[PDB]
């Protein structure tokens, strides 16, 4: 009545809108239970703290609009022209011009294919947790490290009170958060306080280490990208390349960023993606393997183009290991 | 009002991902109108010339600052 | 010397981006080159219509005689006529043409 | 309340509106009271300053068409329009108006193109679709703009720490963090600089996080609330680029850009950007000849960080409209480069 | 009523633009009273061309 | 010389600010060039711009006798002539503006 101050009122971190024309017709779908169920099985992959899911249904769009959005703020905006009847195909290709989104009458024909079938909750949980695994960094706080280590206080209480010691909240939010963008998960907890203990007296600079804490996960990383026994695809760099990129580390107060010359970055790149090959016609997930002082700044190099190979170090690399290399690349 | 809308409306064509789409067709048709000898293409070439070459800029300033 | 779908889809959306960006001469560069090469299509030819109203150029009478005798289905057709008319003085055509425009919406 | 009493103290109220008398009773209809708060927590939650308390009087000095709103009792936006008597105005006014020239006549400036019609022509009006302010609407529009560019004046330290202790059920150590690494006053600052560039407060968790991240590394105010605006990529992405990935841009080149970076004068605090009044002058023509209002896409400047604020109070007299964006602030974005700002 | 009855009675950014299109219409006149008026003009713009350096110079970020 | 309103009004503000503030000399000849102009509410600046400044009766008899609408062209009168001296006068024209009042 205009006397109140403000009526002050925090933003949901996760918010989906979607169209009212599905609030009672998509419910016995229990999209409720996927939703949860999907966010609980990538907190069991990776470990990130995921809030909670706000699921809200607005006339004021039509159609099979849906939108999700991080802290108000839209991130994932998709159309459904799976409203009314049509069921998608993942992996739709020429093959499909054989015996060709579908009508759920030709569900059963195809599905005797055995193609992916994305339902209605099928596909909005695909786009959730496409979001979340992009954007987990965002997910990761002050207020989320702090309940995590009190969670774990019945469990490690003196690790974690040696841990805060050591290190203070900040570093290692921010190192959970480095450890996260790699897609390592933060489950295996008492690995990384231990390496957080080791390792935070000896060095400050956050990008060793995390680059030290990764390397402490060495079996978890190799079994993460090396589905074979004990071969990991490789495509390790030459020595001249490491060292030119490591010739322009400049670590200066806030950011250790590699800027060299942008013709320098470009004729690497152009040589890396002369080596590399295919992109596509490429299976197995290959990884790549460089020198651990310049790992990271060897991802952010190649992460604007190739943001699914992955950069690893050496010392994350365990032993007992039959690296093949695919091919180096040269200067 | 109602009617400025209209016409921004009427103008308006959309789902195109550009990117690097944009780029490539910005090569392909800075190539193809290059050979022209028409009046309004060499117009067009030397506008998409203009923006081939302040988008290089563009990606020399994004490559050249970086924040690891 | 003709263009691609893509080409002229990707010309008619760096036009529409020009046209939302107030330079209204470079869109009109940019939809008299593409409608040059391929006339076939009239969206261009719809958008650098406006472009032209923004541009304060009879040419838009000529253009609005082109929509009007190849897609008179459009009442949108009549705005950028009505526009043009106001903006050569023959305001008492303007009324008629939006009176025409007003009619068409209520049959639309 | 004798001659033995001293004064009697009372504090200046924050924010008042003043209208004339012969509508207390006349007016009041639709909402003069539901609208008001209405569109004050919609302005909030597009921006989360903590407005103030609106204080309505009626006063019976003035005319009978007078409305007045004051800041803490000082008159910020004067206009003598009740809508005439019930002549409901138009805001998009122009020779599209003449294309069905219903009587209209000019007043005071409030912002844009204004002329009043009758409400007889109201009904055939509106069947045009043309935009139709009622008093509560123009009323409302006035606070609002009031409200959008004064809103630096509603963050002060007791408005920021209503904040914090609301926010400590949420985030308590977040809050500890950030009260242990910087004080009240550079945060209350760095909130006012950033409502000052139509950035919203609404989303404080970011806000803080980025606070906390920087604030041990960097001092000068400038530099911490551009690292600040660089932690809301994907906020300011989606605020400006309408589209898909469009975002207008007009580009500085890189020899202006260092001739404007080589008179920071970061001498005695608040960093004043004084190069001359010659070099301004040529610079702001050479804007001026690269870059009207006849745009619908609102497009941004983008130029580099370091210099982003002394930019853009170069431009703020003249183009204040236009934003300043810098280079730190997300990816997948397609910037459009409508034209190099040349030396 | 006194003197603001008198002040009554003699009672009624493009501010720029009129100014430099006044003074330079002004500039070609030849009468005296349009000479002093056009003087006066030349002072004020003058004035102005002044403050505009002053403001020029004075800035706070 | 010709002109239109658009510049009149700039003229007109000037002069009344010059007129309020105490200058006098630069009111009257921006006003002086109004009327030189534009001969047809200067008038009336113009008129207290010579009673501050001290004539002013000749102007005034041009409201007085062709403007009779306005009440006002009666104080004006009284002050020139009390500037010229005819105090019997300047209150049989208070009168006058009282009875019209």
């Amino acid at each position: 009545r205009l006397g109140e101050q403000e009526a002050f009122a925090m933003t949901v971190p996760l918010l989906i809108d979607v169209d009212s024309s599905q609030q009672e017709a998509l419910e016995a779908i229990a999209l409720n239970d996927e939703l949860v169920r999907v966010r609980r099985a990538l907190y069991l992959d990776l470990g990130v703290p995921f809030p909670g899911i706000h699921l809200r249904f607005n006339e004021g769009m039509g159609e099979g609009e849906y939108l999700i959005s991080l802290q108000e703020v839209p991130v994932a905006r998709g159309e459904l022209k799976a409203g009314y009847l049509l069921v998608r195909e993942s992996v739709s290709q020429l093959e499909l011009l054989g015996i060709p989104w579908v009508s759920v009458e030709y569900e059963e024909r195809l599905e005797k294919s055995q193609l992916e079938f994305f339902s209605h909750s099928q596909v909005l949980t695909w786009h959730l947790s496409h979001v979340l695994r992009e954007y987990a960094e965002d997910f990761i706080g002050i207020q989320e490290t702090r309940y995590l280590l009190e969670q774990m206080e019945g469990g490690y209480g003196e690790l974690i009170k040696e841990v805060q010691r050591i290190v203070p909240l900040q570093r290692m939010t921010e190192i959970l958060q480095r450890l996260v963008g790699e897609d390592i998960s933060i489950r295996n907890m008492r690995s990384i306080l231990e390496a957080m203990v080791e390792w935070g007296q000896k060095e400050k600079d956050v990008v060793q280490l995390t680059e030290y804490i990764r390397s402490s996960l060495k079996r978890y990383i190799c079994y993460k990208y090396a589905n074979g026994n004990n071969i990991l695809p490789a495509y390790l760099f030459d020595q001249e390349v490491e060292e030119k990129i490591r010739s322009r580390v400049r670590q200066t107060s806030a950011g250790s960023y590699l800027a060299l010359d942008p013709a320098v970055t470009e004729s690497l790149l152009e040589q890396v993606r002369k080596t590399i090959g295919d992109l596509s016609q490429i299976q197995s997930k290959p990884v790549l393997i460089v020198s651990m002082d310049i790992r990271r700044y060897v991802r952010k190099l190649i992460e604007s183009e190739y943001y699914g190979l992955p950069v690893l170090s050496y010392q994350e690399l365990t032993q007992q290991i039959n690296i093949q290399p695919l091919g180096r690349v040269c200067l | 009002a109602q009617s400025k809308r209209s016409l921004w409306d009427f103008a308006s064509p959309h789902g195109l991902h550009r990117a690097q789409d944009y780029r490539r067709e910005l090569d392909t048709l800075q190539s193809l109108l290059t050979t022209s000898q028409s009046s309004e293409l060499q117009a067009a070439a030397a506008l998409l010339k203009c923006q081939q070459d302040d988008d290089r800029l563009l990606q020399i300033i994004l490559n050249l600052l970086h924040k690891v | 010397i003709t263009l691609t779908k893509r080409q002229q889809e990707f010309l008619l959306l760096n036009g529409w981006l020009q046209l939302q960006c107030g330079h209204a001469e470079r869109a009109c560069i940019l939809l008299d080159a593409l409608l040059t090469l391929n006339p076939e299509h009239l969206a261009g030819r719809r958008c650098r219509l406006v472009a032209l109203l923004n541009n304060n150029q009879e040419r838009a009478e000529k253009e609005a005689q082109w929509l009007i005798s190849h897609d008179p289905l459009q009442a949108g057709n009549w705005l950028c006529l009505s526009r043009a008319q106001q903006l050569n003085g023959d305001l008492d055509k303007a009324r008629h043409a939006y009176q025409h425009y007003l009619e068409l919406k209520d049959h639309n």
